[PDB]
């Protein structure tokens, strides 16, 4: 009993298990909206309604004959599956006629041996052998003309090539290549045959609550049950041990399959009160999904969504397979629908292939946006404590010195202070002092004192002699590791290092030292304070840094910065970014194939049209996003294993990974604005509201003109501004006019013709 | 509803005065009047919503002539072609918003939520605020999604609402007049 | 239809020398110049005791001691 | 009824009258609305902006782009058939 | 009286003019 | 200034330039038609507020 308790430990809402299970509706919903459509269709067609051939095939095998009868083909094959015809014409098999069919039928048997023809005797025996019409080749040649001319009883059947003689090889394999792809419902809303009692819009409710239900049952045993085993937590293994995951979807699937079960058995043979219970069994899966999710550690998530992945691949490779062969075992506008249906697979195929891309983005992005609100209460508290209003203020006067010793050092070493995750740091890059730079009509912001910076190894004071060495070296650049895009020019992670640490009360030695012997005078182009900042309580880092630059050589220009980012590291495990970039790489190579297939197969010539270009920008977006986070991931951890060796004396300077988890969270979030643009566009589907796109399209150039005459007539009285002494379009709405033409167009030439 | 749920508010709210009988007894105490000050907060946020929703229900009686018929008519044609395309300007508006907040979210404090990035680009349609924050933050991201925001915002996007409702009125003016002259 | 291009080559030399003439009338020291003598006086305090500026003028014993502290002393420090 | 307690703007009912009329041109504050009452406090900015400059204010240019217009192919109908 | 009835008076012109324009050069160039 | 506005003569005759041109030269009369009247109101609500 102990086993199933309500934990409610941690108010830390997870967004992995709710955005889960708010596309798996959203895509259902359209799917089904698009199955709807088609079925509105395929039922008429049914109700109404090339291997062989069209010429005149009256038949002439005799007299005798006359009765009005209708018979069927069934012409199997390689995923071909014809059904009966019907009973029309203008003898309609009147007394002694004969026997000619050619109907639209789109299914294209193969050339192999798989061929019924069943003829009904609706009335007395005839004496004509109806052997079969003839057909060679019209449209695909697979047609064979051998008949056998015989004649059985009422309704019977005849068997060919391209009473009870056989029983389990005969009627057995009939079911095999007519229920595989039949019943097997995964694969069931694309080859749903006519004139079945299913109605293909039904299978997406099953295969819904088959998705529900796997991601339900497993989210009570990641979260409910985690005493029975001691696992969650303990020996969880994010990655497959083929133990710890798939074990559990297993089990989750088999367990849930007999409600499946009972719900199709009273969908099928029911010829509704399922299609609400169905429901019902949804909306409870994912409240308890919802739940229960909420006390999730951040190493759980990616296991539960592995382990329903894996539920999804048994219940597809293996459970349904299982359940149609125990049953087998058991027992003109033509070519305008064609198109139409042809169509809409490919739209049915593209939306599911968009939704996971959409999936994987979405985790991508807020996959930990609970550290979103932290980051900037955790950055303005370091910026009010640091007094980040006195700095920026600071002209260069030798008087960075006093802000140092009165703000910097209590808060650095303060009983009450910070972790601090190490001493913070000092730097100097420089060579060759500013001539004293022309002091009237002073630059606004080019101050840009051409010179060069320093790179021997001089001693204390500005004279290296014979004392060895340098003393006052010159760190190089460690390479791959910052650059702090300053307003002089672009430094890096070289110069002159000091320590300025150790127990305040020698601190202020240093400082004192520093101020004396003449250190930052005479050169001055940098100072590059830096310290790096860690909080328990969110897991929140940040990478404090501030600097001064000297370009006038007696003027200063403050520009500080405190960027929170959080540590995380290739060697802990499979973490949800590895999986997100794992699997976004495997999408920029998927949609790069498919755009070198059209590429290689309507060939040259393609560009100068937008769709090219759209899809390299968009496989450019994924392939650098991916890469992005990998490199953050990889700097991340190599920082920290720097910083583990030498604890309490080396710097590491944090900075570059800071860097690069803004870089990855900023594409990652531009990726997913073209996906949701993308989305706006597909409304055009609906009837009535294909129209917007259309005006906003062809009155594109009438609207970039008019911009450009009013960038020129703006630049024009920009000039006449300036020089005389030193909207337009926004209020009087003049684009209302322009659009609106198109639209009135656009919508007449859409209902008078 | 609405007024079921303020009447059920004021008789339950006013009818426990205990804590003011009980300070009136001994006022040495600390008075606890926080339940009575929440429950007057929400009864004024349900009454207020009430009579806004009275007020407009008037528009069930102004059908007494023709100029008053046609608007009407003008106003209920047009809803089907406005909530049609209210759907793609703010699935545009989401698209910007979540941009905004992932990016600008850290260190502006405008963007510092999902509200808060909805409500600034409300503002930005006023021309409420201004670019002097989005700079520091990211001198070069900023201008960007600030002039491509004001340009499809503004020129293209938002003069759709006006065409549509413009040419709504011209053919329900149109068609009336014609009905009008030929049937009388 | 030839012409056309004769004019337009012409205007966009005419255009290209006028805002080369027009950007050399653009000095920073003309405007700031003008700005920094609009604070060497106008803003600068009477001599003491006093905080309002000659933008601030309020008496007639007010302009007295501007004339006599704020302007001999803007004029000539210590053409 | 809202903000009738707390904002100096919308003390009076001539002062919210004034106002709203201010909102039209772009003049708010709604630092002190939204801290006024964080729930139906931007409810009432945000749905007042959109059922004003969206569909609102786009009504009068409407009426008086259809009627002029009329006027003018009517007077050229008149003088040119004439 | 200044932003919804005589703001409104110069996009109406513009309008008009604009289509009208419009209309005859597509029936002369489209014509002939 | 001017010299800056005569550039308009080099752009006009363009493909989608050519029919706002002339939409804003063929209303020319009503716009200083509306000017006028616009000014009238405007001048006597300045004369009224001082």
């Amino acid at each position: 009993h102990v086993r199933f308790v309500f934990p409610e430990p941690t108010a830390d809402v997870n967004y992995i298990v709710m955005l889960t299970c708010a596309v798996c509706l959203v895509t259902y919903m359209v799917m089904a909206a698009i199955l709807h459509k088609l079925d509105q269709l395929d039922a008429s067609r049914g109700r109404a309604i090339r291997f062989k051939y069209e010429i005149l095939v009256k038949t002439g095998w005799g007299r005798g004959s006359g009765t009005t009868a209708h018979v069927g083909i069934m012409l199997y094959g390689v995923d071909s599956r014809s059904g009966h015809r019907h009973l029309d014409g203008d003898r309609a098999f009147h007394r002694n006629s004969l026997d000619i069919f050619r109907i639209a039928t789109p299914h294209s048997l193969g050339s192999v041996w798989k061929i019924r023809v069943w003829h009904d005797n609706k009335g007395l025996s005839p004496a004509w052998f109806l052997q079969h019409v003839i057909v060679r080749d019209l449209q695909t040649a697979r047609s064979a003309f051998f008949l056998v001319n015989d004649w059985l009883s009422v309704e019977t059947e005849a068997n060919g090539g391209l009473a009870a003689l056989l029983r389990f090889r005969r009627l057995l394999v009939a079911e095999l290549q007519r229920g595989f792809f039949d019943k097997h419902i995964w694969l069931s809303i694309w080859d749903r045959p006519p004139r079945s009692r299913f109605t293909r819009i039904q299978r997406a409710t099953c295969c819904v609550l088959l998705i529900c239900l796997f991601l339900g049952a497993n989210a009570v045993w990641y979260g409910a049950v985690g005493d029975s085993a001691y696992s969650t937590g303990h020996v969880s293994r994010l990655s497959p041990l083929s133990v710890d995951t798939v074990a559990v979807g297993l089990v989750s699937s088999v367990v849930v399959y007999p409600v499946y079960l009972a719900i199709l058995f009273l969908f099928r043979m029911s010829r509704s009160l399922a299609h609400g219970l169905s429901l019902l069994l949804v909306a409870v899966a994912v409240a308890v999904s919802g739940w229960v999710g909420a006390s999730f550690p951040p190493g759980v998530s990616v296991a539960w969504l592995l382990s329903s992945s894996a539920s999804f691949l048994a219940s597809f490779l293996g459970w349904e397979p299982l359940k149609v062969l125990l049953e087998a075992l058991y027992f003109f506008l033509a070519k305008e629908e064609a198109r139409k249906v042809k169509r809409l697979h490919g739209m049915l195929r593209s939306l599911l292939v968009y939704m996971l891309f959409l999936l994987v983005t979405l985790l991508a992005s807020y996959g930990d946006a609970s550290c979103h609100g932290h980051a900037y209460r955790l950055q303005s508290a370091i910026k009010q404590e640091l007094h980040s209003r006195a700095f920026l203020a600071i002209t260069r006067s030798e008087e960075l010195w006093p802000w140092m010793a009165h703000v910097l050092l209590p808060y650095v070493h303060g009983n009450q202070s910070s972790p601090e995750l190490g001493p913070p740091r000092l730097r100097q890059v420089r060579l060759q002092e500013a001539l004293y730079p022309d002091p009237p009509g002073p630059r606004v912001h080019t101050c840009s004192a051409a010179g060069g910076f320093s790179t021997s190894d001089y001693d204390v004071g500005w004279e290296s002699p014979h004392n060895g060495s340098g003393t006052w070296a010159y760190s190089a650049p460690d390479l791959l590791g910052a650059w702090s895009w300053g307003s002089c020019a672009v430094y890096d992670s070289g110069g002159y290092v000091q320590e300025l640490g150790l127990s305040l009360e020698e601190s202020r030695d240093r400082l004192r030292f520093l101020q004396l012997h003449n250190w930052l005078d005479n050169r001055s182009r940098a100072v590059f304070l830096e310290l790096t900042r860690y909080s328990p309580a969110v897991g929140l880092h940040a990478a404090v840094t501030l600097r001064l630059e000297f370009p006038a050589a007696g003027r200063a220009l403050a520009a500080l910065s405190v960027r929170p980012f959080a540590l995380r590291r290739l060697s802990a495990g499979l973490s949800l970014p590895l999986l997100t970039s794992v699997c976004l790489l495997l999408f920029a190579v998927h949609f790069a194939v498919a755009e070198a297939r059209t590429w290689h197969r309507e060939g040259r010539w393609r560009v100068l049209r937008l769709g090219a270009w759209a899809r390299w920008l968009l496989v450019a977006l994924t392939a650098a996003t991916a890469l992005v986070r990998l490199a953050q991931l990889g700097a991340a951890d190599r920082q920290w294993t720097r910083f583990v060796r030498g604890r309490p004396r080396r710097f590491t300077s944090f900075d570059q990974v800071a860097q690069l988890s803004s870089a990855a969270r900023g594409l990652a979030a531009s990726l997913l604005f073209l996906l949701l643009v993308k989305a706006a566009q597909q409304l055009r589907f609906v009837r009535q509201w294909s129209v917007f796109g259309k005006t906003l399209c062809r009155a594109l150039p009438e609207l970039l003109g008019v911009t450009l005459g009013l960038v020129v007539l703006g630049v024009a009285y920009a000039q006449l501004a300036i020089l005389l002494v030193s909207r337009l379009w926004g209020a009087l709405r003049l684009g209302a006019v322009i659009l609106r033409w198109r639209y009135h167009a656009l919508r007449g030439e859409l209902y008078r013709p | 509803v609405l007024s079921v749920v303020a009447i059920g508010i004021n008789i339950y709210r006013t009818s426990n005065v205990e804590v003011l009988l009980q300070f009136l007894e001994d006022q040495n105490t600390f008075p606890n009047f926080e339940h009575l000050a929440y429950w007057q907060i929400q009864f004024n946020n349900i009454a207020a919503v009430t009579v806004f929703f009275v007020w407009i229900k008037l528009f069930k009686f102004i059908n007494f002539n023709r100029t008053m018929s046609q608007l009407s008519t003008t106003m209920s044609r047009c809803a089907k072609d406005l909530f049609g395309f209210a759907i793609m300007f703010f699935i545009i508006f989401l698209a910007y918003a979540q941009l905004a907040y992932l990016v600008f979210g850290t260190q502006v404090d405008d963007f510092s939520t999902f509200q808060e990035c909805i409500f600034t680009q409300f503002r930005i349609i006023l021309g409420d605020i201004n670019f002097a924050e989005i700079e520091e933050a990211n001198r070069v991201l900023g201008p960007i999604y600030f002039t491509t925001f004001v340009f499809f915002m503004f020129f293209i996007l938002l003069n759709m609402f006006l065409a549509i409702i413009n040419d709504t009125y011209s053919e329900v003016k149109s068609d009336l007049a014609q009905q009008k002259a030929e049937m009388e | 239809l030839k012409s056309v291009l004769r004019e337009l080559v012409t205007y966009l030399l005419f255009l290209i020398v006028l805002c080369i003439l027009t950007y050399g009338m653009m000095s920073s020291n003309v405007y700031y110049y003008t700005r920094m003598m609009s604070q060497l006086f106008l803003d600068t305090p009477v001599s003491k005791t006093e905080k309002t500026n000659f933008k601030t003028l309020s008496s007639m014993e007010d302009f007295w001691k501007f004339t006599e502290g704020s302007l001999l002393d803007g004029l000539y420090w210590k053409l």
